[PDB]
């Protein structure tokens, strides 16, 4: 059920003084370019 | 005797919001809460809030 547009709304509305997790981030309705340009 | 006017989801609206929520004269009754953290930069952190109306 994950999209795009809810991963980049979840990192950017994440609660202060936080840590992310991404556990296996080998996994990979996201997409590649769209996790891309979230993180960087 | 009386003028009005509507406005739903544009561009103003955010910034009428802002504009009614800075006033002095607001004699608001009804209030609402919005929780925020405030960083004192590096020396210290805390939660904070203000009362929107």
């Amino acid at each position: 059920n994950l999209t795009d547009d809810r991963l980049n709304h979840l990192m950017n509305n994440m609660p202060e003084r936080s840590i992310l997790l991404l556990e296996d981030i080998d996994a990979a309705s996201v997409t590649f370019s769209g996790l891309l340009n979230a993180l960087d | 005797i009386v003028d009005l006017e509507i406005q739903s989801k544009d561009k103003s609206y955010a910034w009428f919001l802002t504009w009614m929520a800075k006033h002095p004269q607001r004699v608001s009754r009804h209030l609402s809460v919005r929780t925020n953290y405030i960083q004192h930069d590096n020396g210290s952190v805390s939660t904070k809030f203000s009362l929107v109306p």
